[PDB]
């Protein structure tokens, strides 16, 4: 069946009829920056050498039309010193444009023209090497990668803790850098109708994340399988353990939010679980081991799993039952 | 193990027959090395003169060889027998309430396998010992002596022994008695096996013993693998460095010893 | 146009050199994953090594520095082609690989033009082996390309690195490392290192891989007995044995076999340094440490593996004779000794056999090889001297038996000595309460003298064997040089009989204890099978 | 025994097979930019005479495969006038990558093939001096030396205030710049078991910071006292003041997060007091004094404690004296 937005963290959703009023290219660098490597490798070589063949052309036609471009021995001097062809001419575009400033060929005081077309190239140039410079960094705050690095365990599982159901999830991190302050929405959502008579397609839902107090977020250092408590109150809380594994349809998906130490970027990643990846009764192996005076993770056990034996029954009956026992 | 315990091992044999065979062993590499040194001088070229006194030194060789094995013979056998008779007349002097106090096995198992490991093993590997040190000694003097410069060239490698030498003792006697303490339980437990083999096939309990067993010789193999891991290394990295020196002495001979030294008896010796 | 390819040679390489810096430097500032051809690829680049070895060499004798600028150059291209291998089996990728691929098309055409050029007109075999393994190497690329995801088509179907050696902790990793570090035991340094502060033990060591445990070697051996017993003793187990354990035996052997022969050439190219100065020396003298460097790399790895194959054997046939303790009938005290020594000493036997068996096969070719090569450097007299070595091995192996005649029977005597302790260190107080002490300890010195008797002719052979040790050496040049130039020499001729006579001299020695060795374990699996068919 | 973060701020527990999927190194720039100085100095240097010596070298190579390397008069024109050697021919590469420009030796309108060498060169110049840019500037937002400048004291206390049962312990500032909006995210680990038979290593749980009607963070002028107060509900209420010292092993790390003023960037401190670090009835001097005409800190006193006579009793014991008194 349709997955609402797939493992890899990418959305699944194709979006269909967007009246473009034009905003998708009003964005100009902000659309560029979002591209890969290669493309923008390429529109930025086509950009400055748009630019140098546009004022080696100019130039190539200045000096035609002054007619020092005409081979001719005295009577005049050329507005571009030791000018002959295209080729040269170009030569003194990428001399000047770029900044390396070879100085074989001179421009030089007979004619203000060239002052002109030099005062003008020289500041586009600036300009366009400014925005390219700029852009690019812009670019290698691309922080998503460290949105790749991070992990979730490929199921989930659901457990008795404390005399009420509870079901746990794994994360971690894979690198030495912290992710600060991370947060977690974690959402449902099923096609829904109301005792209105209106039916919802798809209905997120929020299913609180159960920490201390209150609080919204957790702190990543090794993996933290993440506790929640499934109430009457809960959304969840009506389903039967024999109907999820095959027939019906429920997303739950995890966002997990942080910004990035090194770069400060505010990064997060999706996963979605289906209710045929999900399963019931079941515990993860400890992960964490004191070892030889440290604590030492091992991640082949990461998804690993053991069975336990705890009662199979649905929730809202888990709960008429705690109501009887 | 300090020098103290073999100070008093060869203080049991007397200053008789110390300096007999220290001083025979020096000589025989000295004369096993001075033949190869004429040699090197025989080579160019009173070819019969040279060739008898190879002869004469050839038996010198031999004689002496013959005078050094005996006498590590007869000093093994006069320190054996001084060793056990002491032994026997300081544990018979011995109060009561001591042979009450230390338990049996000890006592006795010093003298069933102290007295017969020595007595099988003591003088051939000292022997061996000796043998080898000297060796490699008069070698080492060689490789200087035909090469002067070969010499400064060999101190560095050298102490590059020295620390491949702490680190591994201190693990190759560690896997070792390891070997030991796996090799008692699994013995021990084949013969357990033996004997309550009526209660074992009643109980039904196959099952769980082959578990242990298998347990058993996992633990076994794996000490005696680690071991032979362990020998390799020390074997490959002090091989790659003898290859070294002979790189950098047959370098520095074919150079030093041609090009300004001009002689060609130097470099056989070094290079051999 | 020689320095203009040679120009266009030394390119490539520098272009791998400047790639390879910042991901190596990036690099440099526990999942193995290893690829098909991984060892193909790692022999194939030390034999570029030895061809550029070979290339400097020709570029010493030709001089022009643009000359022998390429051959300097593939050497850090080779080098770094190591380091980017390194770097992609610690951690995958589908991009370095193709960076390396770009680098081995682009060399094999620069070599492909310096071999045209050089038609149209030494170098010749140099050019064309490199041109050879270039080209394999490339083909080893397009397979890892082929194999999950140069380019082919969306997902790799990537094995999954493997949890046999690598998952849940495990510390002896031999099949599971880099092929170099497979010969030179480099994963060893660090548990050396950490041994040596703090002590070893079995929380602190490994656990057998999935390769080579009870389970594993038992199956092997089960399968084969089964397979031989289908078709239906003690040639059949020993068959058995043979087909089950197969090829690393064989490949220890043919190791072993090449690092002889290596072992036996590095001698006459001393001969010939010799010669040269005398009268091209230090290509033999870069070649002698090559030589000796991988001839000895060689005869350690085949003693590795023949060890491992006889521990595997080991652990085998010890869990069969433990399977077949527990069908057995309670008709058949002696045979519980029996049982115990057939595990302790026919065991020991049976293993320490396997460990010298390639030698066996190994050790005629060497003395025929030593043999053929000193007649051809000295003579016939040579074949004089080359009998009197040999004439030391029958000789020595006699001694040897006479040793074990004479340990029996000082055994017999030390096993009673015990017994006439036994009680003198029971009844302490008893012994103490009259001082009948001294009476007893009489007859125990009145043992000790028998015992002490019996030493002296152990001690005697002990001794012989020790002097022929080195007797025959000097015996050997001793008949030779004095029976050649007075009865029937440059220094390179009696220096290589030197090395030789040592060379000859060193496998001797085991020629004897392999035949005892050989001879008592086939009478301990002729023992294993008379109990294991009872 | 075993620490879970250091002191200083540092991560301890040290991460066992790591499925290394490569994006170690897909990181590319925001790798790098974690490093070190040197190391970060060297590998930029390392770019630079990579790519100067890689043009150089195919510049003497062209010059030497037009002949015009072959020294001779007339009949020709070098594509790069007064090229003689390799040397001259490396300070060609670096005076037109760079762009110092110096024109002793210049590139002639002969050869067009080194126009195309000359325009790869300067374009892949100009990316590679982007991202070198871009990246160390990526780093100079470093600000995890101002995490260095924030102190916690050493050790903890646990006092009696309004009643009930507290526990103190100190934070300042160490410079004129604020940090805004700093976050106290409060928690503790221990190795529990559930009533389900599960046992975990370590099991993280916030503890809150007890300020006005709530809120999670704080104001950070003067070094301030955090104020907890720990009830029947909290999960560090069940401890005795005795076990403490010596055997339990409870480690209580405090998580302050805040972005500096002046890079914008968001940083952290982490710390951990172990049960032999934190001790039991004390109280902290008073560092705040009124000066002259202002307000003087003295850091001094920051970790001195004083003795008070307050009863010594279990948090379960003194909630039940409480309901006794
Ligand atoms: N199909 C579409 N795709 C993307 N944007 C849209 C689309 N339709 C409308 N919008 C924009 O988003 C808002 C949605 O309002 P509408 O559904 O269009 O109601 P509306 O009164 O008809 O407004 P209009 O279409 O601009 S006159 C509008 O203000 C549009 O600017
Ligand atoms: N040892 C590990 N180290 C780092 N990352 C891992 C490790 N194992 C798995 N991962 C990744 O993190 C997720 C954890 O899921 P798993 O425990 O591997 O379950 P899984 O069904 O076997 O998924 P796989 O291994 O990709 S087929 C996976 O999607 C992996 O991509």
């Amino acid at each position: 069946r349709a997955r609402f937005v797939s493992k890899k963290g990418n959305c699944n959703v194709a979006h269909k009829n967007i009246r473009e009023q034009g905003r998708f290219l009003q964005d100009v660098f902000t659309t560029l920056v979002d591209l890969k490597w290669p493309h923008t490798l390429l529109i930025f070589t086509m950009s400055f050498l748009c630019s140098w063949l546009l004022f080696a052309m100019v130039w190539w036609l200045i000096a035609f039309a002054h007619g020092d471009l005409a081979p001719g021995e005295g009577t005049n001097v050329p507005c571009v010193t030791s000018i002959h062809s295209f080729s040269s001419a170009f030569l003194f575009s990428i001399e000047v444009q770029v900044t390396i400033g070879f100085g074989g060929r001179m421009v030089t005081e007979e004619c203000p023209l060239a002052i002109l077309i030099l005062i003008v190239q020289n500041i586009v140039g600036l300009m366009i090497n400014a925005i390219m410079l700029g852009c690019i960094f812009m670019k290698t705050a691309q922080a998503h990668r460290r949105a790749e690095t991070l992990i979730f365990s490929k199921h989930a599982v659901i457990t008795l803790r404390h005399g009420r159901l509870c079901f746990m999830l794994r994360v971690g991190d894979l690198r030495k850098s912290m992710i600060i302050s991370a947060t977690i929405h974690m959402q449902v959502v099923r096609k829904t109708t109301s005792p209105e008579g209106e039916v919802v397609p798809l209905h997120q839902v929020d299913i609180p994340m159960e920490n201390g107090v209150g609080g919204n977020g957790i702190f990543l250092v090794a993996p933290l399988i993440i506790y929640h408590v499934i109430d009457s109150n809960s959304p969840l809380y009506d389903l039967a353990p024999s109907d999820l594994h095959h027939h019906q349809d429920l997303e739950i998906i995890v966002i997990l939010e942080g910004v990035v130490e090194t770069t400060g970027i505010t990064t997060q990643a999706r996963t979605s679980y289906l209710a045929d990846e999900i399963l019931w009764g079941q515990r993860f192996v400890p992960i964490v081991a004191e070892e030889d005076g440290r604590y030492s993770v091992d991640y082949s056990k990461f998804g690993n799993t053991i069975k336990v034996p705890t009662p199979l029954c649905t929730a809202r009956q888990l709960d008429e039952d705690r109501s009887l026992l | 193990i300090p020098w103290r315990a073999c100070t008093k091992y060869l203080s049991s044999a007397g200053i008789l027959l110390l300096s007999l065979l220290v001083f025979s062993q020096l000589l025989k590499h000295m004369v096993l090395v001075a033949i190869d040194y004429w040699l090197a001088k025989w080579t160019d070229s009173d070819q019969s003169v040279y060739a008898m006194v190879f002869t004469l030194l050839c038996s010198l060789g031999i004689v002496l060889c013959l005078v050094t094995s005996v006498t590590v013979e007869w000093t093994g056998l006069k320190v054996a027998k001084r060793l056990h008779r002491s032994l026997l007349n300081r544990i018979i002097l011995a109060p009561m309430r001591f042979f009450e106090t230390t338990p049996l096995g000890s006592i006795l198992n010093r003298f069933s396998s102290d007295c017969n490991t020595i007595d099988q093993h003591i003088p051939s590997t000292l022997e061996c010992l000796s043998r080898s040190t000297l060796l490699c000694v008069s070698a080492l003097t060689v490789i200087s002596y035909v090469t002067p410069v070969f010499l400064v060239a060999l101190l560095p490698l050298a102490v590059v022994c020295y620390f491949i030498q702490k680190y591994f003792r201190v693990a190759s006697r560690d896997l070792q008695q390891l070997d030991d303490t796996t090799q008692l339980p699994l013995l021990s437990h084949f013969a357990e096996t033996v004997e309550g083999l009526t209660t074992i096939r009643a109980f039904r309990y196959e099952a769980r013993f082959q578990q242990k067993l298998l347990e058993y010789t996992d633990s076994n193999n794996i000490a005696s693998l680690f071991l032979t891991a362990a020998n390799r290394w020390l074997e490959v990295r002090m091989e790659y460095i003898g290859a070294c020196v002979v790189l950098i002495a047959a370098a520095t001979s074919i150079s030093n010893s041609l090009h300004r030294e001009l002689s060609a008896g130097l470099v056989g010796l070094g290079l051999t | 146009n020689g320095c203009f390819v040679d120009a266009l040679n030394v390119v490539p390489h520098v272009f791998l050199l400047f790639i390879t810096f910042p991901i190596l430097f990036i690099g440099w500032g526990s999942t193995w994953l290893h690829f098909p051809g991984h060892n193909l690829r790692w022999i194939l680049t030390f034999i570029l090594l030895f061809v550029l070895v070979c290339e400097i060499a020709e570029g010493i004798l030709s001089d022009h520095l643009h000359l022998y600028m390429p051959a300097g150059m593939a050497f850090m291209a080779a080098i770094t082609s190591v380091v980017y291998y390194h770097n992609i089996e610690t951690s995958n990728f589908p991009k370095l690989l193709i960076a390396l691929l770009i680098y081995w098309t682009l060399a094999f055409i620069t070599k492909t033009i310096k071999f045209v050029k050089f038609y149209d007109h030494l170098r010749f075999c140099l050019t064309g082996l490199l041109v050879i393994l270039y080209g394999m190497l490339l083909l080893v690329e397009v397979n890892v390309i082929r194999v999950r995801r140069y380019i082919f088509f969306k997902t790799p179907r990537e094995v999954k690195p493997p949890e046999d050696l690598q998952d849940l902790g495990v510390r002896f990793l031999q099949p599971f490392v880099n092929l170099l570090s497979k010969g030179t035991y480099w994963w060893m340094n660090a548990f050396i290192k950490t041994a040596h502060k703090k002590p070893i033990d079995l929380r602190a060591i490994g656990k057998l891989p999935i390769a080579m445990r009870a389970l594993t070697n038992y199956q092997r051996l089960c399968v084969a007995f089964d397979a031989q017993a289908r078709k239906d003793g003690a040639r059949a187990i020993w068959r058995a044995l043979c087909h089950a354990f197969g090829r690393r035996l064989i490949l220890s052997s043919t190791f072993r076999i090449l690092a002889d022969l290596l072992g036996f050439a590095g001698p006459l190219c001393i001969f010939g340094i010799v010669d040269h100065l005398g009268k091209n020396a230090y290509v033999l003298a870069v070649l002698l440490f090559l030589a000796l460097l991988l001839q000895r790399t060689f005869l350690q790895a085949s003693y590795y593996v023949a060890i491992e194959t006889g521990i595997n054997l080991r652990g085998a046939i010890q869990t069969k004779i433990y399977n077949k303790i527990m069908h057995l009938s309670t008709s058949n005290e002696m045979t519980a000794g029996q049982i115990c020594n057939l595990v302790a000493i026919d065991t020991n036997q049976l293993m320490w056999f396997f460990f010298l068996c390639p030698n066996l096969w190994a050790m005629p070719v060497q003395i025929i090889v030593g043999v053929i090569l000193l007649y051809y450097i000295l003579g016939v007299s040579a074949l004089i001297g080359a009998a009197v070595i040999i004439l030391l091995a029958p000789v020595q192996y006699f001694v040897a038996t006479k040793l074990s005649q004479a340990q029996r029977s000082t055994l017999e005597h030390s096993n009673e000595r015990l017994k006439q302790t036994n009680e003198m260190l029971r009844g302490m107080k008893l012994l103490k309460l009259y001082a009948w002490e001294s009476i007893f300890c009489s007859r125990v010195e009145v043992t000790r003298r028998k015992e002490m008797t019996s030493l002296r002719a152990f001690a005697v052979y002990t001794s012989i064997s020790i002097f022929m040790n080195t007797a025959i050496p000097i015996a050997a040049v001793l008949i030779t040089f004095v029976g050649h130039v007075s009865f029937f020499l440059s220094p390179s001729v009696a220096f290589a009989s030197l090395s030789l006579f040592h060379i000859l001299v060193t496998p001797l020695f085991l020629l004897s204890s392999v035949v005892r060795s050989t001879v008592k374990a086939l009478v301990s699996v002729q023992k294993l099978s008379e109990f294991l068919s009872s």
